[PDB]
C-alpha cells in the first residue's frame, strides 16, 4: 500500500547540518508533491515547503529557507530534507506527506522523524 | 459601460460562485435581439443581455415582482464588463452593412435596452455585487436591499467592448420573427431563464416568464 | 501567508456527542481546507480535503462544512480513536499553515 | 358615471387571452375574453361598443388599451358594468358584461378603483 | 467557461485517407459555420493545412516552454473571413512527433504547454481564451499509461495560484476509458476535482470511449458540458463533442 | 346588423398574412390576405371601406386590428359578408367578401361569434 | 396655462409602472401611477380625463404618450397639476393630480420644464 | 379613382428604405423612398398630402401603414400615381409620384392590384 | 409654406434623444430634443404646437412620427422653422424651433429637402 517509509529518529549537535530522508513507496514518486511538516512535542503542524519531484520545483514557508533545503532523488524515491542551524527551538518530529494535487490535501504522511538537540 | 447590469433570482452565493452562463451556442444575433434564441424561442443563445442603465433591472425586477406568480426574491448582479461585453450598435451596424435587416421593432427595443451582450458566459470574477431588490407591493417600488458584495471580484481595469461582437452569422434579409419581450418592453433577453441555471444541486424553481410579442405592442404605442 | 486558527483548543466532548471544530482563516480559501486526524503518537491522517469530501475509505461520521474563511469537521457519534488533535490546514496559498490544533478530550 | 362606481365589477390578477373587435348597430365593437395571469378563475368576457352604452366615449381609448393590453397579456384589472347588452345573439356570444375600463396590476395591488 | 465554447476533440488517425485531406473537407465541416465548432482538439496533427499560413505570433507557454506556432487558418471564402487560429504542436523534446493541434475560433492570449511527469509522453498542449483554457492530450496507444498522469498533470498546474480563477478543460485522446482513467484518479484524488466527460458509446470503430475529454469541477458551469459523439468522420475515431446541456 | 351575424360567413384559424391599404370611390380601404395557421384551405381575402358598406363605421377600428393582428401574425376569426363589393376590376383583384370583425384564436377555441 | 406653469409639479426620474384607462362622467381618462426609477420617491398618481378639466386638449396626446412610456418603461418627467379633480371617490382612488404632459429623461437630465 | 387603376403606376417588391413627415399647404404630408428588397431597381419615392391631391381621404391611413411597412421594412407593392404633385421645389425633392396604397408582399407574388 | 422652405433649416443626422409632449394655450404640443448620432454638435431642440403656428395641422402626424423617429433613435433629419414660439418661459426651456417635418437618413443621404 501507499506508504511513506521516514528515517529513524536523530540526536543534532548544536547546530549542525541534519538530513532527513523520506522513502516514498507504494506510487509513483515522481508524480505528486513530497511535503515536509514540522510539529514541536506539543504544538500544532507547521509545513516546511514541498519539493516537486520531476522537475525540482521547490516552494518553502518563506521562515524554513536559511534552516531548510528541500532535495530528492528521483532513483529510489526518496525526498531529503537538509536541515540547517538545528537550534533549541527546531527539537521536533518531522513530518513528510505526498500531497495528492499541487495546493491540495497531503494524503498519505509519515510515521515521524524526532529530531533533538543536546 | 463600465459595470453592466443583469437581474437574476439564483442567491448571490451562487452567482459568485457559479455566475452566468450562456444558454446556448446559437451566435445568430437577429435571434437573439428578437428572444428567439432567449428564454422565449429556441433557448440556445450564446449571449447575455446584461443591460447597463440601472433603472432597465429595476424594470425587470418590477417585471417580474408585479406578477401574482413570482414569489421567489430578486437582486441585481452588477457586472464588470471586459473585453468579451459587446454593445448592440457596433453589433447591428455591421450586421446592416453585412446585409442584414432589423426592422424597427428590434431597433426600438434595442435603444430601450442599452443591452451589452455578453458573448463569453459572465464568470463570477466579473460579477461585483449583488443588489437584493425588494418590492413594496403597496407602493409598486422596486427599492434597493442588502447588497452582498462578491468576494473573487477581480477589479480588472476593464470596460465594454465598443468594436463588433466577433463570429456573428451571416444575417438574414428579412425575418419578421416574434420579437418576445417581458414587463414594460424589455427584452426577453433579460427574463431570469435568459441565462442557463443547471447549478449544482437541486435546481431551484426558476420564474417561467410568459412573454409577448414585442413588434404589435411597439406598433401599437407609436401610431395613433 | 493567510494563516489559520481554532477557536477550541481542545473541544471537550463525550461519546456519541456532535463535535464540531470550528476554523477561521485569513482570506477566501473556499473549497480548499485539510482536515487531519493525528493521534497523539501517530501521524496526521487525512479525514477532509476541501470543502466537504470525506476521504475515500473513512467513517461517514466525520463530516466537513464550510467555505470562505469559516468552516467545520462535524464528528456525529464520537469514538474513543477519533478522540484525537484535528487540524485545518488551507492550501489556497503557497505558504501552507495548520489550525491551532483542538486536540479532544472527555 | 365612473369606472370605479359600486356598480361596476371588477376582476382582478385578469390577463386578456382573447380579443374580439367587429361592428354592431352600426357601430364598431370590442370584446376582451380575459383569463387570470394563473391561468386559474372563470373566463370573463367584457365588451364595449363605440355607440351603443354611456360608456362609448372610452371607447377609441379603451379598444386601443384593450389592443395593447392585449398584445402584452400582462395581468389587468378589467372593469364591467353588468348587463348592459341586450341583443340576445351578443350577449350570448361573449357576455352580458361591458368593459367599462382597463387597469395595470401588479402582483397583488391592481392599480385601479376596486 | 467551457460550456462556453463548442469544444470537440478529434484525431487525425485514420489509416485509410490522406494526412492532409480530413484537415480541408473534414476538421472544416467541424468548424465552418456558426453551428460548427469553437475550439477543436486534433490530435495526430502531423501537419496543418497548407492553405493556413504561419501568424509568426512567438509563444511563451506556460509551464514548460516547446516551440508553439501558431497558424491563420481561412475557412470561408475570400470575402467573409472566417478567420480560424491553428496552435499546433510538432517538435518539443527528444520525444518528439507531438502532433497536437488546438484550432480556435479567436485567437489565443495565453498558450500552456504541461508535459506529464512521463518521459514517453506526449506534451500537453492548450490555449488560452481570457479566463478560459482548453488543453488536449495524446496517450500512448499502448493503454493510455500517462493517460492518468497527463490529466493530473493538467490539474496540478491549474491549481496554482494565478492559474486557479481559469477554467480548464482537458480533451484529447487518452488511450484510457473513462472508467479506467476514473480509476487512476480515485486512490487519493478525493475532492473530486475533475469530472470526466466522455460520451456513452464508443469512440473507435474497433477501441472503446479512448476518445473523450476531462473538465475540472471547481471551474464555473463545469456540469453542463455533456460530451457527444460527433457522426463518423474520415479518421479511425469519431470526434468528440463537448456541447452545453440544454436548458 | 352585427358582425356575428348567422349571414356572415366567418373563417377561423387564419393569420392574416399579406395586408393592403388603398382608397376606392375617394375612400380608404384595406384588404387582407387570411390564409390557415397549418397552411390548409384558401386564402381567404377579406376588405373593408371606410365610406362604402354598412361596416363603414368599423373601418377604422379594424384597419387598425387587422393591421395588429396582421402584426402579430397570430391566429384569427376574421368575419366577412360575401357579395359586398361589386367595382369589376375590385372584385377580381382581392375578393368580393368585406371584412365585418376580427377575433383572436387560440389553440383550439376561437373566441367569438359563430 | 402651460405644462411648465411654477404651479405644475414635475416629478422627474420616474417611470410610469401602471396605467388604468376608464370613463367619468361621460369622458374618457387615463390614470397612471409612476414611480421612481431608483426606487426611491412615492408613486404618483397622475390622470389626465377628456373632457373635465383645462388639460382635456393633451387627453388625446398625454394617453398614446403616457401609455408608449408605460410600455418601454423608460424613465420619464410627468408633469401634474395638483387637485384638479373633485370627485371624492376618484381622488380617493387614484389621486387629485392631473397629467398635464410628459417628457423623457436622459442618465442626468430630464429634457422639459423645471 | 382606385388604388389599383391602371393609370395608377405600382412598383412591387419595394421596401421603405426612408419615410419622410412634414407639411405641405397647410396640410400635413409623407413621402416614402422605396427601394428592392435585393437594392435593385430605383428608388421609387411616394408622396401623400392630407388634403392636396384626390387621394385626401386616404393620407391618414397609409401614413399610419406606411409607417407600419417601414417600420417592419418587408417588401412591399406601393401604388403610385405619377404626375400628381405640382410643386416645383417639392416635385424635385421627393418625386413627382404620388402614393395611392401600399400592399403586402409574398415570397414571389405581391397581394394587390398589378 | 413647406418643410423643405429655403426659410426652415434642416439638421440632418440627428436623432431624437429626448421626446416630450405637453400642452400650452389649452393646445397639445411636442418637443424633441435631437442630438447628432455621433454625440457631436450641440442639443438641438424643436417643437410643434397642435393651434399655435402655421405648422399646427401636421401636429398630429408628426407627434406619432416623432415618437415613432423617438423610439428607434434612427438618424433622422428634423426640419425647423426658427423663431416661432413667443411664450417667454416656452422658448426658454425647450427652444424656439419648430419641428416642421422629420425624415430618415441612411448612412450619408438624409431623404428630404436640401
Amino acid at each position: 500500500e501507499v506508504q511513506l517509509q521516514q528515517s529513524g529518529p536523530v540526536l543534532v549537535k548544536p547546530g549542525p547540518s541534519v538530513k532527513i530522508s523520506c522513502k516514498a513507496s507504494g506510487y509513483s514518486f515522481i508524480d505528486y508533491f513530497m511535503n515536509w511538516v514540522m510539529q514541536s512535542h506539543g504544538k500544532s503542524l507547521e509545513w516546511i515547503g514541498r519539493i516537486d519531484p520531476y522537475s525540482g520545483d521547490t516552494f518553502y514557508n518563506q521562515k524554513f529557507k536559511g534552516k531548510a533545503t528541500l532535495t530528492v532523488d528521483k532513483s529510489s524515491t526518496t525526498a531529503h530534507m537538509e536541515l540547517r542551524s538545528l537550534a533549541s527551538e527546531d527539537s521536533a518530529v518531522y513530518y513528510c506527506a505526498r500531497e495528492v494535487l499541487n495546493y491540495y490535501a497531503m494524503d498519505y504522511w509519515g510515521q515521524g522523524t524526532s529530531v533533538t538537540v543536546s | 459601460v463600465d459595470f453592466v447590469y443583469r437581474v437574476d433570482s439564483t442567491p448571490p452565493d451562487v452567482i459568485f460562485r457559479d455566475g452566468f452562463s450562456l444558454l446556448g451556442y446559437n451566435r445568430n444575433f437577429q435571434q437573439f435581439i428578437s428572444g428567439r434564441s432567449c428564454s422565449g424561442g429556441s433557448s440556445d443563445s450564446r449571449y447575455i443581455a446584461t443591460t447597463s442603465s440601472v433603472n432597465q433591472t429595476y424594470a425587470i425586477a418590477r417585471a417580474y415582482y408585479s406578477r401574482s406568480t413570482f414569489k421567489g426574491n430578486l437582486y441585481r448582479y452588477q457586472i464588470r464588463a471586459d473585453n468579451n461585453f459587446y454593445s448592440l450598435l457596433p453589433s447591428i451596424t455591421y450586421l446592416e452593412t453585412q446585409g442584414g435587416h432589423f426592422n424597427a421593432y428590434e431597433k426600438t427595443m434595442m435603444r430601450l435596452q442599452r443591452e451589452y451582450v455578453s458573448t463569453l458566459s459572465i464568470l463570477p470574477e466579473n460579477i461585483q455585487k449583488a443588489v437584493a431588490l425588494v418590492y413594496d407591493s403597496a407602493t409598486g417600488l422596486v427599492k434597493d436591499g442588502v447588497s452582498t458584495m462578491n468576494a473573487s471580484y477581480l477589479g480588472l481595469s476593464t470596460t465594454s467592448n465598443p468594436g463588433v461582437i466577433p463570429f456573428l452569422p451571416e444575417p438574414q434579409t428579412y425575418t419578421q420573427q416574434r420579437i418576445d419581450a417581458f414587463g414594460p418592453l424589455i427584452s426577453s433577453c433579460f427574463s431570469i431563464g435568459s441565462v442557463c441555471h443547471s447549478h449544482r444541486g437541486q435546481r431551484a424553481d426558476v420564474y417561467n416568464m410568459s412573454f409577448y410579442d414585442a413588434r404589435p405592442v411597439i406598433e401599437l404605442i407609436l401610431s395613433k | 501567508d493567510i494563516q489559520m486558527t481554532q477557536s477550541s483548543s481542545y473541544l471537550s466532548v463525550s461519546q456519541g456527542d456532535r463535535v464540531t471544530i470550528t476554523c477561521k482563516a485569513s482570506d477566501h480559501i473556499d473549497n480548499w481546507l485539510a482536515w487531519y486526524q493525528q493521534k497523539p503518537g501517530n501521524a496526521p491522517r487525512l479525514l477532509i480535503s476541501g470543502a466537504t469530501s470525506l476521504k475515500t475509505g473513512l467513517p461517514s461520521r466525520f463530516s466537513g462544512s464550510g467555505s470562505g474563511k469559516d468552516f467545520s469537521l462535524s464528528i456525529t457519534n464520537l469514538q474513543t480513536e477519533d478522540v484525537a488533535s484535528y487540524y485545518c490546514q488551507q492550501y489556497w496559498r503557497t505558504p501552507y499553515t495548520f489550525g491551532g490544533g483542538t486536540k479532544l478530550e472527555i | 358615471e365612473w369606472t370605479g362606481d359600486n356598480t361596476n365589477a371588477y376582476y382582478s390578477d385578469e390577463v386578456i387571452s382573447e380579443l374580439h373587435v367587429g361592428q354592431i348597430d352600426t357601430s364598431p365593437y370590442f370584446c376582451i375574453k380575459t383569463v387570470k395571469a394563473n391561468g386559474s378563475g372563470t373566463p370573463v368576457v367584457a365588451c364595449a361598443v363605440s355607440k351603443q352604452s354611456i360608456w362609448a366615449p372610452s371607447f377609441k381609448e379603451l379598444l386601443d388599451q384593450a389592443r395593447y393590453f392585449y398584445s402584452t397579456g400582462q395581468s389587468v384589472r378589467i372593469h364591467v358594468q353588468k348587463n348592459i347588452w341586450t341583443y340576445p345573439l351578443f350577449v350570448n356570444t361573449f357576455s352580458a358584461n361591458a368593459l367599462v375600463g382597463l387597469s395595470s396590476c401588479s402582483a397583488t395591488q391592481c392599480f385601479g378603483p376596486k | 467557461n467551457i460550456s462556453d465554447y463548442k469544444v470537440m476533440t478529434w484525431n487525425l488517425q485514420g489509416s485509410s485517407a490522406s494526412t492532409e485531406s480530413k484537415w480541408n473537407v473534414n476538421v472544416r465541416q467541424l468548424l465552418s459555420g456558426t453551428a460548427g465548432v469553437d475550439i477543436l482538439m486534433v490530435q495526430e496533427a502531423g501537419a496543418v493545412p497548407t492553405s493556413a499560413v504561419p501568424t509568426g505570433r512567438h509563444i511563451q507557454p506556460f509551464g514548460v516552454g516547446i516551440p508553439i506556432d501558431e497558424y491563420t487558418w481561412n475557412l470561408g471564402t475570400t470575402s467573409r473571413q472566417d478567420i480560424r487560429y491553428i496552435y499546433h504542436s510538432a517538435i518539443d523534446v527528444g520525444a518528439r512527433r507531438v502532433n497536437l493541434a488546438i484550432v480556435s475560433r479567436q485567437r489565443a492570449d495565453n498558450v500552456y504547454v504541461l508535459r506529464p511527469t512521463t518521459v514517453a509522453s506526449r506534451p500537453v498542449i492548450g490555449i488560452g481564451l481570457g479566463n478560459d483554457v482548453f488543453l488536449t492530450a495524446h496517450a500512448l496507444a499502448s493503454g493510455g499509461p500517462d493517460a492518468a498522469a497527463i490529466v493530473r498533470v493538467t490539474i496540478n498546474f491549474f491549481r496554482q495560484p494565478q492559474m486557479r480563477h481559469l477554467s480548464w478543460f482537458l480533451a484529447g485522446d487518452f488511450n484510457r476509458s473513462p472508467d479506467r482513467l476514473e480509476n487512476d484518479l480515485m486512490t487519493e484524488h478525493l475532492e473530486r476535482v475533475v469530472a470526466v466527460l466522455a460520451p456513452t458509446e464508443p469512440t473507435q470503430i474497433g477501441g472503446g470511449i479512448l476518445d473523450y475529454g476531462v473538465i475540472v469541477d471547481r471551474a464555473p458551469y463545469s456540469q453542463r458540458v455533456e460530451a457527444l459523439r460527433n457522426p463518423q468522420l474520415a479518421s479511425d475515431h469519431y470526434p468528440v463533442a463537448f456541447l452545453a446541456r440544454s436548458c
